DNA sequence: GAGAATCCCGGTGCCGAGGCCGCTCAATTGGTCGTAGACAGCTCTAGCACCGCTTAAACGCACGTACGCGCTGTCCCCCGCGTTTTAACCGCCAAGGGGATTACTCCCTAG
DNA sequence: TAGGGAGTAATCCCCTTGGCGGTTAAAACGCGGGGGACAGCGCGTACGTGCGTTTAAGCGGTGCTAGAGCTGTCTACGACCAATTGAGCGGCCTCGGCACCGGGATTCTC
């Protein structure tokens, strides 16, 4: 059969992932861990739907652009494959500690 | 299995939001980790915002005030 | 009873585009944005006023204010505007 | 010795009284002067006519007849004031821009 | 006969200059650089002395946030030698374009 | 030649403040690329309050209140 | 014929050190800094007014204020001498 | 008798009740609550002056430099997040030295 | 093993950091009233819980190949140092231009 | 309808912009030398790809009840006003901590 290259078909996944503006995060298991992680500073906390929206919208940003600043400063270090010190330098150099 | 709730593949998606071609295997525990420090920060500002209020439930109004706290300001539900 | 700018900012949009439709969510973060523009530019006003030992917003203070705030090209469009609104209420004689 | 509303008078569809009133006990300062809501009403006249202007432009750029807030946030990012002074808020429901580092493509 | 090797003087300045506080810039010619920088917008400008003093620790402060970080960035590109590539992504990292 | 105010000599003095032990020749004229734009920005917004306040000179009072207003507001002289 | 805060601050010194020695220019700074946390914390309170549909300032809202800005240790020392202080006033009405 | 003395603290409280009235925050205010921001400002510089007063022993001066202030806030983590936005005037930086910078070995 | 280069101990004006009195506003006390905060009480939206069908998404094992990484040889461009030289800085004298402040007034903004 | 907040303006005094000049740390400039950055090449493995096999997300439907939210009523906390006394700002006065200078011990570096 015919194959492709590996990093061909994943530009083509990458401009799929960039047209498409759907949520890339299942809603349970994300509101069970807000309601267990809730639960340590209050219980018997109900919630509401769109302040759940709200929540996912806002870790969806900032894992966003955190990820382009470690590809950042992963291609600054001569490399392609990202690993976890370019992560620590971007929360370093970002400023939050 | 609920800090491990968001899956595999979930980091990926995320992943390829922002324009990455080559992931690693270690980050992923780290990316929850920061997961875990940013939902501190949210939701015990929320939670101040929601007791304060002399309310057991967070509605659409206390979170998004907690995101205007810090300056990361999100639309949309400002009514 | 609720407030919302929404009869406005549609008559601003027919003036421009007539066949053009509106989600409701976009009125959401539009109103939001209005909202949030208005909030900053009062409270530099009413900052640089309580700067100056002055009891009293004019038109001046929001013109400094909104000279603060926008980028240079908006700046000078906005007090353009904002210029020519306020000679044409005036002239109420 | 009926007359209308002060927006006509200076020339605006947005509600200059409505803007007096928000200044009035919205507790900015203790006098508020007459010219003060005109000059603010003016302004947010221009802001919201040009991201209306904006969003039209990128909705007849995706050949639809309504307004998305993908619209509305490539029209946003695309231009570079509203990208400064819009740059700390989050868009609900935008995405982000197409980019790719030109290193990172098949260069050969 | 004598010869030090070379980056040893440098840190034992480093130290001393780590002990140090004072103003490392001079002062005449930065006034002359903030008058030649504000004549451009409203001619005639008065000075007062203390706002030279203000705007010479914000600069040094800002010059040395800006040290550390690209220090980091430099130190994390494998090198010892800074670049203006670790300068250029200091400012995207730190954000302020 | 006024522009030549800042000496090297100096911007090696905040090169050893930040503890590094090799600079590279072209990291002078890069800080100075950096620095003139930035203490342009808070001249921006020092001049507009002078001009407001019907005052011609600056003082010590509406710069520290800029970088309040940009974000580093900063201690020691009033404020 | 302004006001500043000196003696407060040097009665508290010397309550704590008996032999330090001060210079104006730290006075400067942390008049500074008592007028910065002041101003926060007063804009904090004010703004928590008005979002709870509050027309007065009570010490809840400074409570929650030095609860949701302050770090977490300095926030229940604060909060425990604050009511400690509080207590002691309504004791001494 | 002053309300300072009858609460106990040494910080002028018709003072910041003052400015907190004529500030413009609230149409109306309470009366306990300048008495809880008196006490709060007490104990932040009551601790503050500690830690300046700590940081000067240390260094055998019995006066009291900026530098010895910027060595009394950047320590302390809870405090160094709390103004970690702030430019203290003649305070200086931390010496820390990089590793790797760190020539020779053992 | 030597040698710059530090740390450490002792003498010196000094000039800038603690008292002290004078006193002028600003914190304190008392009375009045009109409204706003608190509590009680009320109606329904909306949040939690669970059952069950569908299935697309997710886990796991297998392998294959670019890409992270270790080593290496090399220009070469930064680093220590001697020599001019050039502008920075300190002491100071004089001006006058600009900020502070007093003082009445009227108009326009609160109600 | 009222009253008090800018507005005008004049006057005093203070600081700051030029202009002196010496002298002196300090920058500019040229020169020897040494590790550091540069590309290049090989070794292996880790991430991408794929198919079989779950599984527990998603819809959607229903049932129940807390709790959000609006209304009514009350009364006591607080703005407002007039008199008062005291305490914190300030000019003035006085003296010792620290920087500065001089010279000897001491530690990395070569």
């Amino acid at each position: 059969p015919h194959r492709y290259k590996p990093g061909t078909v994943a530009l083509r996944e990458i401009r799929r992932f960039q047209k498409s503006t759907e949520l890339l995060i299942r809603k349970l298991p994300f509101q069970r861990l807000v309601r267990e992680i809730a639960q340590d500073f209050k219980t018997d906390l109900r919630f509401q739907s769109s302040a759940i929206g709200a929540l996912q919208e806002s870790v969806e940003a900032y894992l966003v652009s955190l990820f382009e600043d470690t590809n950042l400063a992963a291609i600054h270090a001569k490399r392609v494959t990202i690993q976890k010190k370019d992560i620590k330098l971007a929360r370093r150099l970002r400023g939050e500690r | 299995d609920n800090i491990q709730g968001i899956t595999k593949p979930a980091i990926r998606r995320l992943a390829r939001r922002g324009g990455v071609k080559r992931i690693s295997g270690l980050i992923y525990e780290e990316t929850r980790g920061v997961l875990k420090v940013f939902l501190e920060n949210v939701i015990r500002d929320a939670v101040t915002y929601t007791e304060h209020a002399k309310r057991k439930t967070v509605t659409a109004m206390d979170v998004v005030y907690a995101l205007k706290r810090q300056g990361r300001t999100l639309y949309g539900f400002g009514g | 009873r609720k407030e919302t700018y929404s009869s406005y900012i549609y008559k601003v949009l027919k003036q421009t585009h007539p066949d053009t439709g509106i989600s409701q969510k976009s009125m959401s973060i539009l109103n939001s944005f209005v909202n949030d523009i208005f909030e900053r530019i009062a409270t530099e006003a009413s900052k640089l006023a309580a700067y100056n030992k002055k009891s009293t917003i004019s038109a001046r203070e929001i013109q400094t204010a909104v000279r603060l705030i926008l980028p240079g090209e908006l700046a000078k469009h906005a007090v353009s505007e904002g210029t020519r609104a306020v000679t044409k209420y005036s002239s109420s004689t | 010795k009926a007359s209308q509303s002060r927006s006509a008078k200076a020339g605006l569809t947005f509600p200059v009284g409505r803007v007096h009133r928000l200044l009035r006990r919205g507790n900015y300062a203790q006098r508020i002067g007459s010219g003060a809501p005109v000059y603010l009403t003016a302004v947010l006249e221009y802001l919201a006519a040009e991201i209306l202007e904006l969003a039209g432009n990128a909705a007849r750029d995706n050949k639809k007849t309504r307004i998305i807030p993908r619209h509305l946030q490539l029209a946003i990012r695309n231009d570079d004031e509203l990208n400064k002074l819009l740059g700390n808020v989050t868009i609900a429901q935008g995405g982000v821009l197409p980019n790719i580092h030109q290193n990172l493509l098949p260069k050969k």
